[PDB]
DNA sequence: GCTCCCAGCTCCCTGCTGGCTCCGAGTGGGTTCTGCCGCTCTCAATGG
RNA sequence: UAACCGGAGAGGGAACCCACU
DNA sequence: CCATTGAGAGCGGCGGAGCCAGCAGGGAGCTGGGAGC
């Protein structure tokens, strides 16, 4: 019964499908994105990426 | 009923002014998540106003 | 059942919200009025369409 | 009696080596000095003090909290701490069926007194 | 925050709730109840 | 002795590697002679509370 | 010796399983836990 | 034609159960 | 003054769920040696 604005669902479904494949919201989806190592070491794995 | 809240104190004029212009409590009444107030009248006062 | 589900709820949803923020924290609205991320790839052309 | 078996095997491993270093000189061996008293007296006192149900050399491999400090805060917490059971299932368990109140705990286990945390 | 804050108050068969939010977030190849609506 | 050098370096390898990674799969963890394993450099920054 | 047939060969992909990582914020208090034996060098007490 | 004193952030680590929202 | 040596003290030892890597089992189709000229 609750309601979330639409802006916030469009934005999540846009980041998930923005690079042409399905980017999961796990460590295998967002760490394979090329964001730069100091940002990936903060989510998970923390040294494997460094 | 035993809840505890923390209290941070901004330590500069430039952080004080920023909190005062961006996070003060009457500025936060309407949420952008569902575009409705987050604060309402809710106990004893709501029963007595009815 | 309600006491069991409260105690598993608390720890299972707090991890969804963390995975979401790490995946989207740097998406913001530029002065271009377009919605980009840290690599400046354009995510939405206008906020919320 | 799970402890006192391992602690009684360690001291037969001690009186063994002590009979050994002593018959091989061909001298004769004495046991008063072979009986290491600090095997029982300290293994018991150790596991009953930390709670780890094992030896001190392998204590990260043991059970834990088998032995807790009695709660003297009101008489009803003393009395309930002494009659407390424990299902050893780990935490970080997303399963429910061991946390549900089974029909079969009727009259045996109190159906109302449980901790409301993760245990 | 707007998708995680309501998520904390949620719970033939369609596995709604956080078990479903987790299948959508982690694009999972084997979901629990994969139906069609023909 | 051209044979012991092999064991010397095998143990040097064990030490220099468990300095930077104490958890190895299928390898004895370097413990202190109190009986507790070490906190390698990878553990100082591995997970939560890194 | 010529042209052309065929199994063995060569590489291709598809599929199962082992290995690795993660598992909510914060807070208070508590109690237990910094390796243990022993074999040589040194000191200055105490024997002649 | 006279009159006694002067120094200052100290400081500690590892592990476990119980409890609170 | 002379002196072997106990004692002091210090250092050398003695749970569960989900992605990628590896492998094995398995076809397309090439090329040398045979087949018929
Ligand atoms: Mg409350």
């Amino acid at each position: 019964g609750s309601y979330v604005n639409y802006r916030h669902l469009a934005l999540l479904c846009d980041t998930m499908t923005c690079r042409g494949h399905l980017m999961a919201i796990t460590r295998h989806g967002v760490n394979r994105q090329d964001t730069g190592p100091l940002m990936k070491c903060s989510f998970e794995e923390t040294v494997d990426v460094l | 009923d035993g809840d505890e809240m923390n209290l941070h104190l901004p330590q500069s004029l430039e952080t004080r002014a920023e909190i005062q212009e961006l996070a003060m409590v009457p500025r936060m009444i309407v949420t952008p998540q569902s575009n409705r107030p987050v604060m309402g009248i809710v106990q004893d006062t709501l029963t007595a106003v009815r | 059942e309600g006491l069991i589900d409260t105690a598993v709820k608390t720890a299972e949803t707090g991890y969804i919200q963390r995975r979401l923020i790490k995946s989207m924290e740097s998406v913001m609205v530029k002065y271009d009025a377009t919605v980009r991320n840290s690599i400046n790839q354009v995510v939405q052309l206008r906020y919320g369409e | 009696a799970f402890l006192f078996r391992g602690m009684f095997k360690n001291l037969l491993k001690e009186v063994r080596i002590y009979a050994q270093k002593f018959i091989d000189r061909g001298k004769d061996f004495n046991l008063e000095l072979a009986i290491k008293t600090r095997i029982i007296s300290d293994g018991l006192k150790y596991s009953l003090a930390t709670g780890n149900w094992g030896d001190q050399k392998k204590a990260h491999q043991a059970r834990a909290g088998v032995s807790q400090v009695l709660n003297r805060l009101t008489f009803a917490s003393t009395l309930s701490h002494l009659r407390r059971l424990n299902s050893p299932i780990g935490r970080d368990g997303k399963l429910a069926k061991p946390r549900q109140l089974h029909n079969t705990l009727w009259g045996m286990v109190c159906p109302a007194e449980t901790p409301e945390g993760h245990a | 925050q707007s998708l995680g804050e309501p998520a904390t108050q949620m719970t033939k068969n369609v596995t709604l709730g956080v078990p479903r939010l987790k299948e959508l977030i982690n694009i999972s190849k084997k979901p629990k109840t994969p139906s069609l609506t023909v | 002795a051209a044979h012991v050098i092999a064991e010397d370096v095998k143990l040097l390898q064990f030490h220099v590697a468990t300095m930077v990674d104490n958890e190895l799969p299928g390898l004895p963890r370097a413990m202190q002679k109190s009986g507790r394993p070490l906190k390698s450099l990878k553990q100082r920054l591995k997970g939560k509370e890194g």
